[PDB]
């Protein structure tokens, strides 16, 4: 979904923020792999169990 | 600042009013290992174990 | 000599390396290193060699006097080296067309449309072809803007001076007159020869010679027509009646369809009762 | 937490310290990964994720 | 809470005996009281809260300085500071604000790397977004902590406190010995920490320090060409001394280029000059026009011969713009005829 | 001391009454600088100094090259006279000073840093956006340019007096954190 | 103050009012506090 947010304009091509914009998302397995453990209520949206 | 005001130059640090944590406890006890630490984010984490 | 801790906090450290005197400061070898060898080595060699390629590309862009056609004469070349990479890597332009017939086929050819189903089904094509090491370099500090310029030749300070003393203040003419230059950089040369000498600018605004030359140079090194005033004109005015025509006639077109539409609609109209 | 040029972390936050410090005991990811970055440029640069 | 019956006004006090925590008061004792009870717009701010929260996992700051950002990008929406923008540079700018507030590490080119904007443009909506503030009160001119946290990616050392706390220590030396003026806190913390590691028995590249502080390669060098130029350099290959007495003979180069300022090749009001007499002698006559006769009227046109020639050269080369213009009027008397 | 600055650049405008055209006695002149850009406006003998100034926007041309009343309003004269010499109006209206550029140096240049960390009510001082200081003087509309190097450089007034005013005022606390 | 126990080293530091909480040379972030020079009293039941 960045990729596809930045993909949208008639500037050059995207040479660096594909090389960054990875820690911008990297705090989503840190957090919910945290988060998961920590409270123990794990949703997933391939197998629809709790 | 339990609200959200402006940054001014008025004083924000004007009262230090005491909200401590006390030993409710029926027996006298002793404290052995006291500690002032850091967290995560850069905040002072202090532990007691009585 | 190596990496090794002669000494320190005595004298010049003297153990095992090539020093003998306190402040080394101008090239920073002291001790010794053990840490990013490679990774730092190489990348004063690639800024090396990226500053040669541009300047390699600045002398390449004297002889071919168009400077964004020589940067597309380099992407030129360097889709040359990628074909030189396809023939190197590896028929091969397995793409799409502006039409449904895509391949191969267009579709079956024993009885009728066989492939259609194949033919309907972009995104898988040629692409291993360009590969290229990786580094971990960067470029901060000021990137974007720039300019790229040179000590200035004495020739053509010497053209510019017979130019201003020819075709004067023409900021346009001037940057087509140079064509491997750019246009903010000739006006700071113009705001740079305003600056130090009145003698020979005010000789050359005294001149006021016939702009002749100018126009050979700038018919043989661009090979631009330079067709007339007249003919220009009428050319203009040509398409401008051609275009006027076109609208006309497509708003006839349209008021015909329209007419067309309501006959239609009163012929359904006279069938449905 | 390899990062195969140096050692696995160079701290790899030790467990018992981690504890008294409101730490999560963690080590860091570490992918390869190519791009499409040039018009004839792939690079392969090695980033962590989380 | 003054309520009570024999008393006005007295303090209070919860019990902490016998389970009991009444609010009572002094000295005749009433509890004076019961027992104790005890137990669209917003679519916009939820986007720019999405980006501020990006931007602020992004960049490493902690989770209440992206509240604080929140709070401060809310009271500036509601002062109608921006609009319109990409936004990128609107949340790097108030992450901006609310991280130089605090004294952690994080410069304009943290920031300018993001989305590949030039860091120009970002400290130009920077500095047009202080169209609200009329206090500016911020605290910048303490580049102490830059050392302190740019030594843990560069210059890595088995101590990190012997090179770094000499490092500071020169550093803030040298900046209150005349050398630091808007004279780049990046840049020093990348000279007085090369100085400082020339000071240990480890040397590094010197590629290596100038990729991830995002300083230049030849102003560092400008800097300890300084460096050598002011510290006499024989007794700090050794060890610097324990009393350091630096007083007088210290100015940036400034000083140096106004001392020069070339190159070889009783206060009163009315003895000021007044500058309304220069405008009051040149008549104001829209009609008087004929006075500046000095060969300069007489050589503004030529005749009409060497004219079509330059109306030759000018629809030679400007063609291209003069047939968009026309092509788009026709385009406009085209697709204006219907609706 | 008791020094002066001296002046650089100013800039205005002024209004004229008809519809004007530089397209076609221009066109039959030494110089025309045909922008295809924004601004479309030709300049004929840009260089001669204190004479010409550069593009109008729709007639009302900016000042460019000039320092004292005597050569802006002299300038001036020869705009009019030039668009009369096409043959229009070229009415004299509303000349208003808008732009006065000044710059000196006391010689003895002075500390930053204290008159950063002190006094930041009137100012707002970033290290490398620009090493210059920026001092927002309210009183009057002039937003002062304070430089490292000690050439103070003032810039956006309309009036000598607001200059002389500015300078004046802000002398003592030039004096007031005063380190050779 | 000679308080606040390192946990590596066991250095005596004593920190200012604005400290950032930091160790000494031993490298490290958190820290103890020593004990009081107090008279502590009662029998030995
Ligand atoms: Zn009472
Ligand atoms: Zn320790």
């Amino acid at each position: 979904l960045s990729i596809d947010k930045v993909l949208k304009k008639p500037n050059r091509a995207m040479e660096y923020d594909a090389l960054l914009s990875i820690n911008v998302h990297s705090n989503n397995i840190t957090s919910g792999l945290n988060r998961a453990i920590s409270t123990g209520n794990w949703s997933l949206k391939r197998f629809k169990m709790e | 600042s339990a609200d959200a005001p402006n940054p001014n130059n008025v004083n924000v640090q004007t009262q230090y009013r005491e909200a401590p944590v006390i030993y409710r406890g029926p027996e006298p006890s002793h404290i052995d290992q006291v500690m002032m630490s850091v967290s995560d984010n850069d905040q002072a984490l202090i532990k007691v174990l009585l | 000599k190596k990496v090794r801790d002669g000494e320190s906090a005595k004298y010049f450290i003297d153990e095992e390396n090539f020093t003998m005197a306190e402040l080394c400061k101008p090239n920073f070898p002291i001790g010794q290193i053990s840490e990013n060898f490679e990774k730092s080595k190489m990348a004063k060699k690639a800024k090396l060699e990226k500053r040669r390629h541009l300047r390699e590309l600045r002398m390449r862009a004297r002889q071919e006097f168009k400077p964004l056609h020589s940067l597309t004469k380099e992407e030129q070349e360097e889709e040359e080296e990628k074909r030189k990479e396809e023939r190197d890597k590896l028929e091969s332009d397995r793409k799409a067309h502006t039409a449904i017939q895509l391949k191969g086929t267009m579709a079956i050819d024993e009885e009728t449309m066989v492939v259609d189903r194949h033919k309907n089904a972009e995104n898988e094509y040629k692409e291993k072809v360009d590969e290229n090491p990786f580094a971990n370099l960067y470029n901060y500090g000021s990137y974007g803007r720039g300019s790229y310029t040179d000590p200035w030749t004495v020739e053509e300070m010497i053209k510019f001076y017979k130019a201003l003393s020819m075709w004067g203040t023409d900021f346009n003419l001037i940057s087509q007159l140079y064509p491997y230059r750019s246009r903010k950089q000739v006006k700071a040369k113009f705001v740079n020869e305003e600056k130090k000498r009145p003698i020979l600018i005010e000789l050359a605004l005294r001149s006021k010679l016939p702009p002749n030359f100018d126009e050979y140079c700038c018919e043989i090194k661009k090979n631009i027509g330079t067709v007339a005033d007249f003919n220009e004109k009428l050319i203009e005015l040509q398409n401008e009646h051609k275009h006027h025509m076109k609208e006309i006639e497509e708003a006839k077109n349209t008021a015909k369809e329209e007419d067309q539409t309501a006959q239609r609609l009163n012929d359904a109209n006279l069938n449905k009762k | 937490g390899k990062k195969s040029s140096s050692s696995t972390k160079d701290y790899l936050t030790p467990p018992h310290e981690c504890r008294l410090r409101d730490m999560t005991y963690s080590a860091p990811i570490y992918v390869d990964i190519e791009y499409t970055r040039g018009r004839n440029i792939i690079m392969h640069k090695d980033v962590e994720i989380g | 809470m003054p309520v009570c019956k024999n008393c006005h006004g007295t303090e209070f006090e919860r019990d902490l005996s016998n389970a009991n925590n009444d609010l009572v008061c002094k000295a005749c004792g009433v509890v004076s009281e019961d027992n104790p009870i005890v137990s669209s717009r917003e679519a916009t701010l939820n986007n720019a809260r999405r980006k501020l929260r990006a931007v602020s996992y992004a960049l490493h700051i902690p989770e209440y300085i992206t509240d604080a950002a929140f709070q401060w990008y809310k009271l500036a929406l509601a002062n109608n500071f921006v609009q319109g923008r990409r936004s990128q540079n609107v949340i790097a700018s108030c992450l901006y604000v609310a991280c130089r507030k605090e004294k952690t590490h994080h410069m304009l080119i943290d920031f300018s790397s993001r989305l590949q904007v030039s860091v120009y443009s970002i400290g130009a909506t920077f500095l047009k977004m202080v169209k609200k503030l009329h206090i500016t009160e911020l605290p910048l001119a303490d580049p102490s902590l830059f050392i302190q946290h740019f030594a843990e990616k560069l210059d890595l050392a088995d101590k990190k406190i012997k090179v770094v706390k000499d490092a500071v220590k020169l550093a803030q030396r040298m900046s209150k010995d005349w050398m630091f003026e808007g004279r780049r806190p990046a840049g020093i913390a990348g000279a007085c920490i090369l100085l400082a590691c020339r000071m240990n028995n480890l040397r590094r590249t010197h590629t290596e320090i100038v990729a991830v502080s995002h300083v230049a390669e030849e102003t560092l060098q400008q800097r300890l060409n300084e460096f050598k130029n002011t510290k006499a350099a024989k007794l700090s290959v050794q060890k610097f001394r324990e009393n350091d007495v630096e007083d007088g003979e210290a100015r940036p180069p400034s000083f140096v280029k106004n001392r020069k300022k070339e190159r070889k090749i009783p206060r009163n009001l009315h003895l000021l000059p007044t500058t309304d007499t220069y405008l009051s002698k040149v008549s104001d006559d829209p009609d008087n026009l004929e006075d500046v006769d000095d060969e300069e009227l007489n050589a503004h046109l030529l005749n009409e011969e060497a004219s079509k020639l330059k109306e030759r050269i000018w629809i030679g080369l400007n063609a291209d713009f003069l047939l968009e213009q026309e092509s788009k009027r026709l385009k406009q008397e085209a697709d204006i005829a219907t609706g | 001391s008791g020094i002066v600055p001296t002046l650089q650049n100013i800039v205005a405008t002024v209004t004229l009454g008809c519809r004007l055209d530089l397209k076609t006695v221009a066109l039959h002149a030494r110089n025309a600088e045909y922008n295809p850009k924004r601004f479309a406006a030709v300049i004929m003998r840009i260089r001669e100094p204190k004479t010409t100034a550069l593009i109008f926007a729709s007639g009302k041309m900016v000042v460019t090259g000039a320092k004292s009343e005597d050569d802006s309003k002299l300038a001036s004269r020869k705009y009019a006279r030039i668009i009369q010499k096409i043959g229009f109006a070229a009415k004299f209206t509303d000349f208003k000073i808008q732009n006065i550029v000044g710059s000196c140096d006391v010689k003895f240049p002075i500390r930053l840093e204290g008159l950063a960390f002190s006094h930041g009510t009137f100012s707002s001082y970033e290290p490398e956006l620009f090493p210059g200081l920026i001092y927002r003087m309210v009183k009057p509309k002039i937003v002062l340019l304070i430089f490292v190097s000690g050439k103070i450089v003032l810039t956006g007034a309309k009036q000598r007096e607001e200059i002389y005013q500015a300078f004046e005022a802000i002398y003592p606390v030039l004096s007031e954190f005063r380190k050779m | 103050t000679l308080k606040y126990i390192c946990a590596e080293c066991s250095s005596k530091l004593s920190l200012s009012r604005t400290d950032a909480v930091r160790c000494k040379d031993c490298g490290h972030r958190i820290l103890l506090k020593a004990r009081t020079k107090r008279l502590v009293q009662f029998e030995a039941r």
